[PDB]
RNA sequence: UCGGAGUACAAAAAACCCUCCGAGUGAUUUUAAUCUAGACAAACCAGUCAAAAUAAUCACUUAUUGAUCCAAAAU
């Protein structure tokens, strides 16, 4: 027929995003007298230290994929009082912005009882919101 | 057991073994699980499953059953609607 | 002190529930709980 | 004589309680883990809890064991303030089961070619 | 009969008219569902966990329980 025309039978997906972004991939159901839940692809991480805002996504492998961070010189010189709620909503839609360059939708977020109730966390999450990104991972196909 | 009737000759069966047990084709004996019908509001909804189900014998309890069983009950039956019937049959069993 | 075994009626059907009461009768019986043939949540009556 | 003893009771057969599968064994998913009373061991990766605090496989695979920092969860409160006393130094160490998966998880066969 | 320690020191098991403590239920609220992989345990009978698929807690917590048959009941 064609030169070209040969497949065969078992395809090799090299790339590790695939299974994920299809949803079948595996998480680590697991842990549960530890925490937080260590089940999810990824896992909105944020650091409040007493001076600076640090927000990362995390892969399970611990690596570190997208970040924004107070002590980067772009937000350092465009805003006032780093330790401001104002500061949280604009680390939190910068981390909305370069997430969504990332093309990773879906994240989850674990934050501890008395940080939920704070006003900086509440403006990451609707800085979150409106960029675009869903927290709470879609469930897993099969597991 | 009876291993010689008095008036036929023959070999009696035990009927209280034909009440409580079912005899399929492969030779596996099938019974209901001991105390499903007793005391459910104490027991969890985990137990009653458990209790509901049927269960099948060891080798040494079908064995036993069999010798109480004369030849009529070892018989091949094909009931209209047999539920069964479907299971009467051993399937890929390499031993 | 004493433990009284109680039937409990659903609204709807055959559908029949079996729990165990107190004596004192500390919380009244009255259920919402799972019936199987219109596959729903039910408000369930204690009854004898 | 009377020869009364005043204790009664002594007599349980044992729970049989302890380490089912043991580091590096091949597991299916479902397989009891350990099972123990109180934490001896604690569920890793791929290791359900059960509510008696049973361990039991999550995945196909290879079980490992490991010691790890605990950090007990802010809901529970006495492991909370068991966190909160030690000096400013020291973490805490548990013992972990985790299974190691083997089949990978899936794979892309070619159903037609149109 | 049933369960915690010891005896039985670190996988399991393990005796006595051995040494010591317990249970033949309370207190709530949130009414804690179906169906099925794989398992622990186990002479047998009874006991235990539990993914996927559909739509109980506190009281050391572990023990709070009785098989057939036969009876009464309603579904
Ligand atoms: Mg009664
Ligand atoms: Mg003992
Ligand atoms: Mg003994
Ligand atoms: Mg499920």
């Amino acid at each position: 027929p064609v030169e070209n025309e040969a497949v065969a039978p078992e395809f090799t997906n090299r790339n590790p995003r695939n299974l994920e972004l299809l949803a079948v991939a595996r998480k680590e159901r697991g842990w549960g007298t530890v925490w937080p839940s260590r089940e999810f692809w990824h896992r909105l991480r944020v650091i409040r230290t007493q001076h600076h805002i640090e927000a990362l996504v995390e892969h399970r492998n611990g690596q570190v994929v997208v970040s924004a961070s107070t002590r980067e010189w772009a937000i350092k010189k465009h805003l006032y009082s780093t330790r401001n709620v104002v500061a949280c909503e604009s680390v939190g839609r910068v981390l909305a912005e370069r997430c969504l360059e990332a093309g990773i939708n879906f994240m989850v977020y674990h934050p501890t009882p008395w940080e939920a109730a704070s006003d900086s966390i509440k403006r990451l999450q609707h800085a979150m919101t409106e960029g675009g990104v869903v927290l709470r991972e879609p469930r897993r196909i099969y597991e | 057991v009876t291993y010689f009737s008095s008036r036929k000759g023959k070999r009696k069966t035990v009927k209280a073994v034909i009440y409580r047990f079912l005899r399929l084709h492969s030779g596996l004996w099938l019974r209901r699980k001991a105390g499903y019908k007793k005391k459910l509001w104490k027991k969890t909804a985990a137990r009653k499953r458990r209790l509901r189900e049927f269960v099948f014998c060891n080798k040494t309890q079908s064995k036993l059953l069999d010798k109480m069983t004369t030849s009529f009950w070892k018989r091949r039956n094909w009931y209209a609607d047999d539920p069964y019937q479907k299971y009467q049959d051993r399937t890929n069993l390499k031993v | 002190s004493k433990t009284i075994l109680v039937k409990m009626m659903s609204q709807a059907g055959t559908g029949f529930s079996f729990n165990t009461k107190r004596s004192r009768l500390r919380e009244k019986l009255t259920l919402l709980h799972y019936d199987p043939v219109v596959k729903k949540k039910v408000l369930f009556v204690e009854q004898k | 004589t009377g020869g009364s003893s005043k204790n009664l009771g002594g007599k349980s057969p044992g729970k049989r309680f302890g380490i089912k599968k043991m580091e590096g064994h091949y597991v299916h998913a479902g397989n009891i883990l350990a099972t123990q009373r109180h934490f001896r061991w604690h569920p890793g990766a791929h290791v359900g809890l059960g509510k008696n605090k049973c361990l039991y496989a999550l995945e196909e695979g290879v079980v490992r064991y490991t010691k790890e920092v605990y950090v007990p969860n802010p809901s529970n409160s006495e492991a909370v303030d068991l966190v909160t006393r030690l000096p400013q130094g020291a973490v805490l160490y548990k013992t972990f089961v985790h299974v190691v998966p083997a089949k990978p998880e899936g794979t892309f066969k070619l159903v037609a070619m149109l």
